[PDB]
């Protein structure tokens, strides 16, 4: 939660926008993996969305359904997923670090414990993508307990009940799917808004931060770099590094 | 918030994108009306009994209790348009689809019994059907996809993960999040997330009542147990429902064994599966030790649902219904024993709350019972599978 | 001498080796005494009610007629035990064996229909049946053999002559000839020596019973017509039988035309046949210019029977019932419409009744009309026959 | 009819019984088929029943029911047979010739028109095979008006209203299928009974003859002899020849 806190105060003071790649952890491997994150931090990114492979991830486009599909083909399993973080957090001390879940792989050892992990390992936030806020109470409450911070996605048609929950309810960032809503999100103190879904171009980007929103959020786009480099990882990280220096810039004043 | 609870104890919920949850509380608002509108019970009793062919039959077996104090009835929902009971909430969803303004429907398959009865439905009540099947049940269900696309329904095969029903159901999910304005999801069994439960449990539970009256007209009593057959729960939550006020009668739910509990490879989520949070709902689940969803086997396509209805889960908890299995041998057992003693072909489906009667009846021949088998549908489905492995053994 | 009369103006009788003779007047004698015992009728009712599902159905199709003045209705005998009419008449014959203290019975089968319908009457009473199939029926006929096997049934293959249902019907009577003692055979359909035209009628007249108090509680008037196919007539005398007196209710029984009467290819006796002497009765039939019996081809496999009932002959040189002929195209276009506008999948036999309906609708949409076509039975058993036509044509 | 009470008469005055074989015409082609038939006269037949090739023999067993499809094979036809019987009939003037028919083939082109053929080319009765006693009246009508004796068979079970029929409509012979009935036909002066129905060897002709049959009827033993030499033309007409010689010695006082 902190890191979030300090990363937008930082953000702030600079006048620019927060660019947050996302990737499936271990996709297309876990060595890979790990270079692909240090890439997309060296390139410029100022946090990291990571997923954990998922046999079923109903919440997800074609692309990162491969990409789960390629780190399960690697043997990937949650515990492997937990030693990358420890070892990412290791290495990059500051850097937001947000998980994208599935509820099933929170509750399955146990909701407390899997918050007390992500603590363990320093990871910031949670978003359980198959979890409404009328069924976050447990998963929000162990995540508190836990200094992590419970991210909410905010539908682009959600009423005025729903803004004041997510509000109420998240830390770090509000996850905005894709301005009334970003000024209403300000109005109920909500946790900084980061647009999501669909942003894979650095005009994209540059509206968001127009638009009052505290950064962009981009997956699809940086995992399709992935697949279609698989043959070529050298290629695979210098695509990736252009893309995101691109992007960050375009959030910059 | 929502207008009924969503849970069944423990089990239950809403467990889905927070993009689907307005299409959840737009179904429960409309059903809720619906429940309490005498135009719309008017309309269901109509199709139910008109086009569906309502009420079933209550068939006493008498050949097959000989030498036993054990009286059998089957409730004949194989005899419903269609085959089986699945044709009873697929003609409710499409009225509440209509009811909603929707000219659309989107229905998940496996085994492809769901999909055929969605295309019914909506083929009748003149709706746009899309129905997402995995590819690789698509390649084992060829008749089932054809008599889909006769209907007008639209196939959609899944490749995305195992390529099989989960897989399907994520599909239609996704679909379903960016049309519901115009589109209903046309879910085929009692499970999912809440509303899904209740509202397949409502629209299947004539099962039971007819056979609450039928049983009273017949014998002058209520049975000492209805049994039938578990894949996500819907059949035995509609012969179970009316009856569970009725402390003294047994229920008995029957989760297909496969290859034997003890091998792994079977669809007994509830008794030997673990709980988990998958398919919109929480509920016992077959997963690894990880939390991966796993797949149920059994011989019987239509019981392979990885888990099991919430209400079933939770009746189970409180000790109001029983939970049994019954291996693939003994369901096939089963199936050939009606055929030649009542001159009905049962559902391989079916064929396992039959097999689990024949027990109740064969383990204690002279305990007095009045027992009810819930027959899913009909077998005639099923002639190939039972061959080819009749024939396997010689 | 016998109790009824064996003719139906010029058309009937008990054309049988004397052997024979003893045999018919025993079933003619044992049915007369049957009609007038409640106790049978009793049992017959009960059976059709809880074991078959009667009352069947009767459906309003207002899909199909949308943008005409024809209203359609169709009795539907597809939603019977079996999935065919057959169903009736097996049940009450079974039950007349064993008024007769015959415990065994024999039966003949060409699309294996017949045979299945047999094969699970005599599961159910307990009766020894063996049916004789022709060889060539039971290589393309693999499923519905199965069927009777699984049902506990004898079957035998006959390769003499074109190993077609004729030849089978002939082997069927040999055996009988030698064992009515103790076997009693179970003639599938309205036509052969009398008795039988005469019971099948009766056992299948519920059908138009039904329908008549059905139409009335519905409409509250009777048909205008009342439409359905004629193979050897058990279905469409079923449906017609009560009608008859009811002089302003046209009857429409409909032969198969094959490719086209033109084409010599089709199975359309009654109209396009020749008086012959055969079956045991004297009736129209497919025949050489020379007396020799011929074959009637339709893609239908269950309208396939070269000749037809007596009682229908009778009832068109009369003029009290006119029948026309449907084409395979004809009827394969109904089969598809059915599917598609109304969600349900007509057998292929009752497709030609369906597509007459259609036709008086579609050759005249402003004249006001109340039909009803008798559904004789579903056609997830034409599947096949249906899928691999459509592909041969792209 | 005239011919069998000529033939009855002087087997009477020679104190013996008739041995009627039979064929089917055309089996197992037009050519063999008369030689077959020159051979059973040569070697004893007191008379013949003939059968005419038809689809559906559903009273023959499946001897008789592979004469027909050889017959078939060879494409005789109806017109075939009675050009054959003419040809006979020519040949030998005194034998009775019988005719074993089903219904449709007598019906065919109308009855009275198929007696009148038969009277044209000799013919001196004919079984129709699947008329009753109860169906016959316009089958025996015909017969009579044409000089053709209408045979009828009598089951071995046939209660007392059916002998009197069959001895008050029959002519020519009383086919008595396999004492008591042989005496109450006699009582009812029905026309001279033969036994027919599985006679094979010598001993049931004698044991016809001695029962008060006025002979016997040999079908499928004949036929089987025809069948089991197709490929041996002329050992199938020595082995008919020592089989006919045979059973009608056994018919001889
Ligand atoms: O963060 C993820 N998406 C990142 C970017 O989206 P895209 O760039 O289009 O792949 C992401 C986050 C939440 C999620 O669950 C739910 F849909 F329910 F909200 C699914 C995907
Ligand atoms: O409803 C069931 N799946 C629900 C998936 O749950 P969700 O997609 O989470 O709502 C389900 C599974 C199989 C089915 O029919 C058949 F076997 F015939 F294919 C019908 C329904
Ligand atoms: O009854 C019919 N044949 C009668 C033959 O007449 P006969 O043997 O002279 O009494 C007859 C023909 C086909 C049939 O069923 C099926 F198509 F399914 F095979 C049932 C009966
Ligand atoms: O004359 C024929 N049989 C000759 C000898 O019989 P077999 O020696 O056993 O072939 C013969 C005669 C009549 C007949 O029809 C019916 F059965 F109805 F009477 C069938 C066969
Ligand atoms: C679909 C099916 C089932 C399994 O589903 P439930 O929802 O558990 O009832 C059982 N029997 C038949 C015949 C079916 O088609
Ligand atoms: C057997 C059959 C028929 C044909 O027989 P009829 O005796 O003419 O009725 C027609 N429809 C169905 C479905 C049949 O199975
Ligand atoms: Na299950
Ligand atoms: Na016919």
């Amino acid at each position: 939660m902190e890191r979030y806190e300090n990363l937008f105060a930082q953000l702030n003071d600079r006048r620019e926008g927060a660019f947050v790649p996302f990737v499936t952890l271990g996709d297309p491997g876990i060595e890979q993996s790990l270079k692909i994150i240090d890439t997309l931090i060296d390139a410029g990114a100022d946090a990291l969305e990571l997923g954990v492979p998922f046999s079923d991830p109903l919440a997800d486009g074609p692309t990162i359904q491969n990409a789960n599909l390629r780190a399960f083909a690697a043997g990937v399993t949650p515990a492997q997923c937990f030693e990358m973080l420890a070892l990412i957090r290791e290495k990059h001390p500051t850097i937001p670090i947000g998980l994208l879940m599935y509820a099933n792989l929170v509750f399955n050892n146990g909701i407390d414990a899997f918050y007390a992990r992500c603590e363990q390992v320093g990871v910031d936030s949670v978003l359980v993508a198959d979890v409404p806020v009328e069924e976050s109470a447990p998963f929000r409450q162990a995540a508190l307990r836990h200094n992590i911070a419970p991210i909410f996605i905010c539908p682009p048609n959600a009423d005025d009940d729903l803004l004041r929950q997510v509000a109420s309810y998240g830390r770090g960032y509000t996850y905005l799917l894709s301005h009334h809503l970003i000024e209403k999100l300000k109005e109920y103190h909500a946790a900084p808004a980061l647009q999501g879904f669909g942003i894979s171009s650095p005009e994209q980007v540059s509206a968001a931060v127009r638009a009052g929103a505290a950064g962009a959020i981009s997956g699809s786009a940086i995992v399709k770099i992935i697949e279609k480099n698989l043959a070529s990882p050298k290629q695979m990280l210098a695509e990736l590094r252009s893309f995101v220096s691109a992007m960050k810039a375009a959030s910059r004043a | 918030t929502t207008l009924l609870n969503p849970y069944f104890g423990e089990f239950g919920g809403m467990y889905v994108p927070q993009i689907l949850m307005p299409a959840l509380n737009q179904l429960e608002e409309a059903f809720v009306r619906a429940q309490k509108d005498p135009e719309f019970q008017a309309q269901f009793a109509d199709l139910l009994k008109n086009y569906a062919g309502r009420p079933t039959a209550l068939t006493k077996c008498q050949n097959i209790t000989a030498g036993t104090r054990t009286t059998l009835y089957l409730k004949r929902e194989d005899l419903l348009h269609g085959g089986a009971h699945k044709t009873n909430q697929v003609l409710g969803q499409a009225l509440l689809a209509k009811r909603m303004g929707k000219s659309e429907i989107i229905a998940e398959t496996g085994a492809g019994q769901h999909g055929v009865a969605s295309a019914l439905a909506s083929a009748l009540l003149g709706l746009k059907c899309r129905i997402y099947m995995g590819a690789k049940d698509v390649e084992r269900q060829s008749p089932n996809v054809f008599r889909m696309r006769l209907m007008g329904a639209e196939v959609i095969p899944v490749h995305s993960g195992s390529a099989t029903l989960k897989d399907a159901c994520n599909e239609a999910l996704r679909d379903w999040s960016g049309s519901y304005e115009t589109a209903h999801y046309m879910l085929g069994t009692a499970a999912g997330p809440h509303p899904y439960p209740t509202i397949v449990r409502e629209f299947q539970r004539m099962i039971g009542e007819e056979t609450k009256a039928q049983i009273l007209d017949k014998e002058g009593r209520l049975p000492d147990a209805v049994i039938a057959c578990v894949g996500g729960g819907s059949n035995a939550i509609g012969m179970f429902a009316d009856f569970i006020n009725d402390t003294s009668v047994g229920l008995i739910g029957v989760e297909p064994g496969g290859h034997g509990i003890e091998t792994g490879e079977h669809g007994a989520p509830l008794k030997h599966g673990r709980v988990g949070i998958y398919f919109g709902m929480k509920a016992p689940m077959m997963q690894t030790a990880d939390g991966q969803i796993e797949e149920s086997y059994s011989i019987s396509a239509g019981l392979d649902f990885p888990s099991v209805g919430p209400q079933h889960a939770y009746l189970n908890s409180i000790g109001r219904a029983d939970y049994v299995s019954i291996t693939d041998d003994e369901a096939l057992e089963a199936f050939k024993t009606l055929c030649r003693h009542e001159g009905i072909i049962p559902a391989l489906e079916s064929s396992h709350a039959l097999a689990h009667a024949l027990k109740m009846m064969r383990e204690q021949p002279e305990k007095e019972q009045l027992l009810v088998v819930n027959l899913s549908g009909r077998g005639d489905k099923d002639i190939f599978t039972v061959h080819d492995i009749l024939k396997a053994r010689g």
